RNA sequence: AGGACCGAACCGACUAAUGUUGAAAAAUUAGCGGAUGACUUGUGGCUGGGGGUGAAAGGCCAAUCAAACCGGGAGAUAGCU
RNA sequence: GCUCGCCGGAAGACCAAGGGUUCCUGUCCAACGUUAAUCGGGGCAGGGUGAGUCGACCCCUAAGGCGAGGCCGAAAGGCGUAGUCGAUGGGAAACAGGUUAAUAUUCCUGUACUUGGUGUUACUGCGAAGGGGGGACGGAGAAGGCUAUGUUGGCCGGGCGACGGUUGUCCCGGUUUAAGCGUGUAGGCUGGUUUUCCAGGCAAAUCCGGAAAAUCAAGGCUGAGGCGUGAUGACGAGGCACUACGGUGCUGAAGCAACAAAUGCCCUGCUUCCAGGAAAAGCCUCUAAGCAUCAGGUAACAUCAAAUCGUACCCCAAACCGACACAGGUGGUCAGGUAGAGAAUACCAAGGCGCUUGAGAGAACUCGGGUGAAGGAACUAGGCAAAAUGGUGCCGUAACUUCGGGAGAAGGCACGCUGAUAUGUAGGUGAGGUCCCUCGCGGAUGGAGCUGAAAUCAGUCGAAGAUACCAGCUGGCUGCAACUGUUUAUUAAAAACACAGCACUGUGCAAACACGAAAGUGGACGUAUACGGUGUGACGCCUGCCCGGUGCCGGAAGGUUAAU
């Protein structure tokens, strides 16, 4: 069957990437939460 | 003119290999491990100065580092850059 | 010419074409074209504001002179063309100075006629002159509401506007709807009815012919659920309620005009 | 592996079960 | 010419049998419908939760929908077990 | 290694996306692998991806995003101008052969090409953020010309047959060659040329557009393929030698023709239709300020540069999405033979596999199939399922009908092989030859050779000639819905939805309406033959009575009635 994850790096980075997070206010709050939790991989972005 | 200090930091090591020995004896081409940011012109100037030998052309490629496991801990080796330096005919190098 | 199609297939059984052989069988005049990107009935928020719009054949925009400002200069009619953006046929005209334009084609207009705008224009079909220069009782189209703004009234295929009166600065019009409206007497108007009068005589025959025109299907409200529409619901076919919009506004009879700015310009409403 | 056990529990219940297998409303 | 005909690709899913701790969290086999059109498909884009979208089944919105998911109010409340 | 079997419009080959070293070599077998494992996509070590021409980057823009200022908004923030991003689309250029354990249009050999530079030499109007042209565009259909490619013949090399026969009308194999450059063909489009003038192209313009007048009908543009060169080359069956038996080296024949022929090319064409079919840059050209013999321009030649990143490997799959080495899903490209209408189907080639537990036995029972006496739906909720029909050509075909259909109605006959007509026909192709010519990729004539249906007559074989695969069961009555379509991803495909059509009603444009605290946006770059909503649902005949109730519309004399 066709499953729900059909990957595309371009769409992955445009949707969930670093600059998409840094663009908006709420996306910047996400990176503050992940730095506070101490995430190694802060985003998708390689 | 590329500065001599950069030309001294461009070349890292010669790469020994069966393909390198073949290219050295047939096409008169040496195979070098170079600095990663080094371009072809920087390489041609370095070989033409530090080895005093005439370079015809330089072909480059980037070597991706392998993923290894020391014990059970994962790790990744560094990406490095490789240059096929074609010498002119008659020129010789150790 | 309306042409009833022979029923070689359902979908051609009920088709009536409107064939006009005088239209140019070629590409339109390229400088007067521009891109017309479709919308889907969606605004800058992306939401659907007006329903049932979507799809259809790609359409290039034809720049049409409604302002009709080339005064004094006569113009001959080069050829008639099809406009997908509108119901009326358009006419490619050539001025003396070498300018080509598209106008709305009037009824009796054909290739080779001369038109001329301006005050000193004659009174024949095609000419454009202010309605203080136009005689009372004549049929005009492409009528401005404000001077120099451009024609906004009577642009559709077979329409016309009668001029019933004039009191100084204003003329009184009999619109195609039956409404009597005051317009300033300096506004330009174009003589004659608009061309393709038998446009409404066409029959699309099939659903695809509406999808070609970008008309997505209309779900009637009682075939829904009550969360979707006020009419929705029922165990069977039940409609025990007054007919409303999807937003709960009465449709059969309730008026919606709320402009107190333009009420002085309205002599009588339509009946 | 109790992490491969995490899979086990996390989604051998998220498989969700299909359902009762007797078309019977005891109605 | 055709929302024309028969019929592969392709799209779909009418029937039966299998399977039902499956090969498979909806499939296989044998048949079935459309198959130049209101077709189908690739890539990218837009619409956000009482909101979208909907040829309208309360359908779909990441194996979740008569109001998604995550976090928080929060140790909700529970005359019930 | 010899056999056998399977795919073969794929179970072969090339990629994109995606993965990210799974590639190759050596070594190991604890774990992984549904068994063993000496093997492996497993562990360990090493190696491996070479570009001016491929792709990206880059120049250009689409939908759309962001958005200086700006407008709006409790704040956050929303929209959006100039702009700037954004491919899935536009934009310069390379081919053949060889080679590695693993890369190659990247290396090597050979032969090319493109754009920028600087620099001389000749020539001299250069110049844009501007104007114009071009780029630049739909569906369907019809052929014609070709090629890829294939077949046969010829040619060359080899062979003379494990069992009767096989020096021949015999068997096998091979018969390849590119980009580029030159030629400008079939064919398609187009009237050229000169001068004068001009309310237009924001100003200008020699450009475009438009007016005139004269002369010439014949110039121009595009254009597959062919031919020549590239190529005295390369490749080449085979041989000759060494042989780590893996290989490496040397040498090397023929290398033609006819026919058939694409869904590929001419073709972004032609014809036709209506539903009326991107943008911008590169490119060409025009001038503006400016520059005035400087700058710059094109013309030749020379020289230099063309960076950086990707390139391994899988890619319909054991490497991607499915928790699995999962019978699932996944876009593009290539498209051999025989039969066949065919990319169906059957058998095969190239090539790739035999699906990671086997060995036996040959009970019940289950699964998937085969055949079946007599009967033939008596089974059953119900002919569920099976069985049956099945092709081409010809004859023939009812009620009804919206005159299109129904209809492939139904029903039926023929069908192989051989020979003759005709040692292979009609037809197709079309040579030599001869003639003509404003001479060539020319025009006639000519018919060699090749290819090649179909039909009739006669004969003959079998139980059976559409012999396999493939491939409609048919008809009668009736309900509903006009139809094609759509729908409950995962128990409902339907009489449900939609539909064309009909009617009511609103709406005069800053439209109604809708999304939005708003600005604004859609409607719509539309203007009542238009748009929105509601109901009905082709067509045909029709659509009757009731306004008391509830709504809506209109009224404004009176009663009542808010803030104030
Ligand atoms: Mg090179
Ligand atoms: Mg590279
Ligand atoms: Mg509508
Ligand atoms: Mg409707
Ligand atoms: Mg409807
Ligand atoms: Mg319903
Ligand atoms: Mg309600
Ligand atoms: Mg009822
Ligand atoms: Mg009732
Ligand atoms: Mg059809
Ligand atoms: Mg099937
Ligand atoms: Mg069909
Ligand atoms: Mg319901
Ligand atoms: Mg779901
Ligand atoms: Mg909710
Ligand atoms: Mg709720
Ligand atoms: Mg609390
Ligand atoms: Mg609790
Ligand atoms: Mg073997
Ligand atoms: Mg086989
Ligand atoms: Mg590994
Ligand atoms: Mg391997
Ligand atoms: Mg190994
Ligand atoms: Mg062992
Ligand atoms: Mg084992
Ligand atoms: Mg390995
Ligand atoms: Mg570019
Ligand atoms: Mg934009
Ligand atoms: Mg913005
Ligand atoms: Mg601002
Ligand atoms: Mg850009
Ligand atoms: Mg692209
Ligand atoms: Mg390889
Ligand atoms: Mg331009
Ligand atoms: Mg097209
Ligand atoms: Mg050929
Ligand atoms: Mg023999
Ligand atoms: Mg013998
Ligand atoms: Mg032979
Ligand atoms: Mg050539
Ligand atoms: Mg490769
Ligand atoms: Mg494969
Ligand atoms: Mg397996
Ligand atoms: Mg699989
Ligand atoms: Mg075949
Ligand atoms: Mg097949
Ligand atoms: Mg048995
Ligand atoms: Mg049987
Ligand atoms: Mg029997
Ligand atoms: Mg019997
Ligand atoms: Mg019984
Ligand atoms: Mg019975
Ligand atoms: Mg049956
Ligand atoms: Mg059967
Ligand atoms: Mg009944
Ligand atoms: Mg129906
Ligand atoms: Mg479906
Ligand atoms: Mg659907
Ligand atoms: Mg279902
Ligand atoms: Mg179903
Ligand atoms: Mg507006
Ligand atoms: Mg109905
Ligand atoms: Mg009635
Ligand atoms: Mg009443
Ligand atoms: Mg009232």
């Amino acid at each position: 069957m066709k499953r729900t994850f059909q990957p595309s790096v371009l769409k992955r980075n445009r949707s969930h990437g670093f600059r998409a997070r840094m663009a908006t206010k709420n996306g910047r709050q996400v990176l503050a939460r992940r730095r506070a939790k101490g995430r190694a991989r802060l985003t998708v972005s390689k | 003119m590329i500065r001599e200090e950069r030309l001294l930091k461009v070349l890292r090591a010669p790469h020994v290999s069966e393909k390198a020995s073949t290219a050295m004896e047939k096409s008169n081409t040496i195979v070098l491990k170079v600095a990663k940011d080094a371009t072809k012109a920087e390489i041609k100037a370095a070989v033409q100065k530090l080895f005093e030998v005439e370079v015809e052309v330089v072909n480059t490629l980037v070597v991706k580092g392998k993923v290894k496991r020391h014990g059970q801990r994962i790790g990744r080796r560094s990406d490095w850059k490789k240059a096929y330096v074609t010498l002119k005919e008659g020129q010789n190098l150790d | 010419a309306v042409v009833k199609c022979k029923p070689t297939s359902p979908g051609r059984r009920h088709v009536v074409k409107v064939v006009n052989p005088e239209l140019h069988k070629g590409k339109p005049f390229a400088p007067l074209l521009e891109k017309n990107s479709k919308s889907g009935g969606r605004n800058n928020n992306g939401r659907i504001t007006t329903r049932h719009i979507g799809g259809g054949h790609k359409q290039a925009y034809r720049i049409v002179d409604f302002k009709r400002n080339k005064d004094g200069i006569p113009a001959v009619v080069e050829r008639l063309e099809y406009d997908p953006n509108r119901s009326a046929n358009i006419a490619l005209v050539l001025y003396k100075d070498g300018e080509r334009r598209y106008i709305l084609a009037p009824k009796g207009l054909k290739a080779g006629d001369q038109i001329q705008s301006g005050v000193d224009a004659a009174i024949k079909p095609g000419n454009t002159l202010p309605m203080r220069n136009i005689p009372v009782g004549s049929t005009v189209h492409n009528v401005e509401m404000k001077p120099g703004k451009g024609g906004q009234l009577a642009r559709s295929a077979g329409t016309y506007v009668q001029i019933v009166a004039r009191d100084g600065a204003y003329v009184t019009l009999r619109l195609r709807s039956g409404e009597m409206r005051k317009v300033e007497a300096d506004c330009r108007a174009t003589l004659g009815e608009v061309g393709n009068a038998e446009h409404m005589l066409r029959v699309l025959g099939k659903a695809g012919a509406a999808r070609w025109r970008g008309v997505r299907p209309t779900v009637r409200g009682t075939a829904m659920n009550p969360v979707d529409h006020p009419h929705g619901g029922g165990e069977g076919r039940n409609f025990g309620k007054h007919p409303v919009t999807p937003w709960g506004v009465q449709t059969k009879g309730k008026k919606t005009r709320s402009n107190k700015r333009t009420d002085k310009f309205i002599v009588r409403r339509r009946s | 592996m109790s992490g491969k056990m995490t899979g086990i529990v996390k989604w051998f219940n998220a498989d969700k079960g299909f359902g009762f297998i007797t078309p019977d409303d005891g109605s």
